[PDB]
């Protein structure tokens, strides 16, 4: 329980306990120790010395303040994760795992973060007096960060920079997702370690990122220019006080997302030609491939393909979009996806698809989407943990559905079992669940909607407001924007991104609604809407 | 540079009735190949469409466009355009509204003697006669005051911008003309007009100066 | 791909009326990795925020930024040779907004001509053609009381060339047909021309008759 360093390194079952004697003898302040709840980071001052920061008062000032800020950010992150978990597994968020820095020290002549890996004979005081005495030969490749399971190592992302915490949350999720973030049960048999991290359970890479994430670390006030295109949570420790607050936040966010997606879908089937509908949409399916780890081929990988013309003409019904498993091509590539890949779902790119594997594992692109939707229906306990944490594995084995894992008979948690257990009487097929969510959202925004929506959707000369008051004007704007993308659809650059007008309108509406209230609390304007 | 797509095409009916060469090539972009691509027209009066002459635009090689660049009897009907010289890779549909004569307008020349405080000599007079007469941008709009064609430098098909007027509004192209003092005393004023796409010429000549 | 320079020509009149000065410099010619790095070699301490890049429809993505934040230099404008680092080439590329004073006096042309020829019984026309160019921006601006309308929505014709031999002159024609009732209603009746050097925005008459 102690946050004190000596009570951590001194304590038994520590990977590098001997790190106390070099630390007590360090001649000068050449190493920093960020000892927060559940982490014991060790860094060198020479890691941040460059041309901009010179050895002396400047380096000591840049490191001390940035280390204090990083400690505060990690403390806020674990405060959030402690407030969320309420299944008495929070008492296990006291493990200690070191966060060694790169060992790539930089002289005052180096322009940026130098890439000279030290060889353990380096004259740099940190290597000679501490990091070298506590030997820990690390692979030290030039770029990337990896979590060995018992620790975390930063090779490129500096631990003190603001981009250090966005990698810190990813590495921690890989390091402790088997008995910490989940209810206590291990990862799902099909999902890999990269599934529970980049797409879900990670802070967003950038504030203006249009991705479905939870800003649990970075606390950025409205003073910064980042307020433009915030598209995320203002304060993590303020917004999230318990699991109910997270469920409500995700519920409101997905309410707005479902409203926008239903508007775009109504724009698709009504005002769009056939040839334009071909390129505007794609079809997602699940392909089963043999994996080297396990002999069984029950695992499914998501594959995105161009839908045929025969399927395009049959997409007239909005319900059909969900049934024919079609997804928008604005942000999702046309190539086949892979398992355990750095794939995240975009915030404004609709996925009307409810594709579910009747086999054990959904995939990656479809897995994260449904999991976030389940978080809207039910909170992190129940909801998301059954979908991604195989806690219903034993039930599967008792009913049937066995799988040969490493030569032993084990339970195979299928999506059908997850659906029949989480929502036993409410739904029977994932398509029904998606349709019921859309219908609830429709009955919602048909009556109660805030008229205070301020979306410019225009060029550099400042445009003050559009003041949409009822969903009909917003649907008309969405129709006009979709028509515009179909016209002149060069798609020249590999990523159109912000250029497409449809994305501009969605981002504007999202930012307007986020700035209207303090945060995502409720998206329903209780009048004759 | 970055896509698979085109740009807006300027339908070519200007060459068909206002020029000796009846070219029928509406401007198209993103086509970098030989002119063997099929041409599709909603309504065809008689003769098959003829693709326009190769030119390089936006670092794009030999770009195809769509001709019947001289079917004058069929052109008189005014049936739409919506040029679609689609490439095999590109979507087949083409669409620029240009069917039966729409929003036709008459020329409104505005030429009057102008005071020249800065030009006491009177050798050169800067007069910008008022224009109109063409609702359709893709037309061989030319000015021919008198029975003799005016200055090669001053004679061309200048582009025009639609101007904010009561009721119907028609684009006008400025026609400033520089002539010698003897020509001014000649009384050979130059008429200024704009011609609609549906009409073969659609040019009206009426001007009075000094 | 290949770098290109386009004269943005930011309205001078809008900048004077506007609380915040409006100025922009952009370079076109980027065909490389999605990540883009842009920096300005010369900084006068004025705001230089960069807006999202806008495609030219031939691919070749090109970045942009603002040069706002200048209110003290009403007539003493800064240099216009932007140089921002890009992913395709580390060396900066010169951007020119062609900043030249070109000081000159502007006189417009108003004529009551052929009443029968220009009247449809209820048709009225006003003649104010812009003459005299000093800066790189010219507008056919018209004064319409205190009414405010979006600049982007309005569409107007560009500059014209009206230069006497041995002299440099520019033309803009501050003309857009509107009701002539205001002229006889006692309301302000002066066409507005935007010139930083001499933006009188009213008819000028020579002493000679």
């Amino acid at each position: 329980y102690s946050i004190g360093v000596y009570d951590r390194i001194t304590s038994a079952t520590w990977k590098y306990r001997n790190m106390v004697l070099p630390l007590l003898t360090l001649p000068e302040r050449s190493v920093f120790v960020i000892s927060t709840m559940s982490s014991l980071g060790f860094g060198a001052y020479d890691r941040y010395r460059s041309s901009d920061h010179k050895a002396g008062k400047a380096l000591n000032d840049f490191v001390e303040e940035n280390a204090r800020e990083t400690a505060k950010r990690q403390r806020d992150h674990y405060d959030y994760w402690y407030r969320i978990l309420d299944e008495q597994s929070r008492e296990k968020l006291y493990r200690t795992i070191l966060l060694y820095d790169a060992y790539k020290f930089g002289d005052d002549t180096t322009s940026g973060k130098a890439t000279a890996e030290a060889k353990f004979d380096s004259s740099n005081p940190a290597m000679k007096n501490f990091f070298g005495p506590v030997g820990n030969k690390v692979v030290h490749n030039q770029h990337g960060a990896y979590a060995t399971g018992d620790g975390v190592y930063y090779m490129s992302y500096r631990m003190l920079d603001k981009d250090g915490a966005i990698t810190y949350t990813h590495a921690m999720t890989h390091d402790s997702d088997q008995d910490i973030y989940l209810g206590g049960y291990g990862r799902r048999n099909g999902l890999g370690p990269e599934f529970f991290a980049k797409g879900l359970l990670q802070a967003p890479d950038q504030p203006s990122d249009a991705t479905i994430t939870i800003n649990s670390i970075l606390k950025h006030s409205k003073s910064d220019s980042t307020e433009g295109s915030r598209l995320q949570v203002l304060d993590p420790t303020e917004r999230f006080q318990n699991a109910a607050d997270l469920q409500n936040y995700v519920h409101n966010m997905f309410d707005l997302i479902y409203m926008m997606e239903y508007l775009e879908g109504q724009s698709i089937v009504n005002k769009l030609s056939v040839y334009q509908k071909m390129a505007a949409l794609r079809k997602i399916e699940n392909k089963y491939v043999k994996d080297p780890a396990d002999g069984n081929e029950v695992y499914a990988t998501n594959v995105v393909k161009e839908l045929t013309e025969a399927e395009a003409r049959n997409l007239n019904s909005f319900e059909s979009l969900i049934d024919h498993n079609i997804l928008s091509a604005r942000e999702y590539q046309s190539g086949d996806y892979e398992r355990n890949g750095y794939y995240t779902i975009k915030l404004f790119a609709p996925i009307y698809s409810a594709l579910s594997s009747e086999k054990g594992t959904p995939g990656d692109l479809m897995g994260r989407r449904i999991a976030y939707e389940l978080l809207a229906a039910k909170g992190f306990k129940d909801g998301m943990v059954p979908y991604i944490s195989n806690q219903y594995e034993e039930d599967a084995k008792q009913q049937g559905q066995t799988i040969n894992l490493y030569g032993k008979e084990r339970g195979l948690v299928t999506d059908e079992l997850v659906l029949k257990k989480v929502f036993d009487g409410k739904y029977k097929t994932w398509a029904e669940f998606k349709t019921a969510m859309y219908q609830e959202r429709v009955d919602q925004f048909g009556n109660l909607k805030q008229v205070t929506f301020k979306d410019p959707t225009k060029p550099w000369p400042s445009y003050g407001t559009k003041t949409i008051n009822n969903v009909d004007e917003l649907q008309a704007l969405m129709d006009q924007a979709v028509l515009k993308d179909a016209e002149g659809p060069r798609w020249s650059n590999y990523d159109p991104e912000i250029d497409s007008a449809v994305h501009k309108l969605k981002r504007a509406i999202f930012k307007a609604y986020l700035d209207q209230t303090n945060d995502f609390r409720s998206s329903i304007f209780e009048n004759k809407k | 540079c970055c896509h698979p797509r085109l740009s807006l095409h300027r339908p070519a009916l200007e060459d068909l009735l206002l020029g000796s060469e009846a070219n029928l090539t509406c401007t198209l972009t993103g086509l970098r190949d030989a002119s063997g691509v099929t041409f599709t027209w909603t309504p065809s009066s008689g003769k098959s469409a003829v693709q326009g002459p190769p030119e390089r635009d936006l670092c794009g090689c030999y770009s195809v466009s769509s001709v019947l660049p001289g079917c004058a009897e069929p052109w008189n009907h005014g049936k739409t355009f919506t040029c679609t010289a689609a490439y095999p890779e590109s979507k087949t549909p083409l669409t620029a509204t240009l069917s039966k004569s729409g929003n036709t307008f008459r020329p409104e020349v505005h030429l009057l003697p102008p005071p020249s405080e800065e030009l006491a000599l009177n050798e050169l007079v800067t007069l910008t006669c008022l224009a109109r007469g063409f609702s359709p941008k893709d037309v061989l709009v030319r000015w021919l005051q008198g029975s003799q064609e005016l200055p090669r430098e001053k004679y061309l098909t200048w582009a025009s911008r639609q101007e904010p007027s009561q009721g119907t509004t028609t684009f006008a192209v400025t026609s400033i003309l520089r002539v010698a003092a003897e020509d001014w005393k000649k009384g050979d004023t130059f008429s200024c007009m704009v011609g609609h796409e549906a009409l073969p010429l659609a040019f009206t000549q009426k001007t009075i100066d000094r």
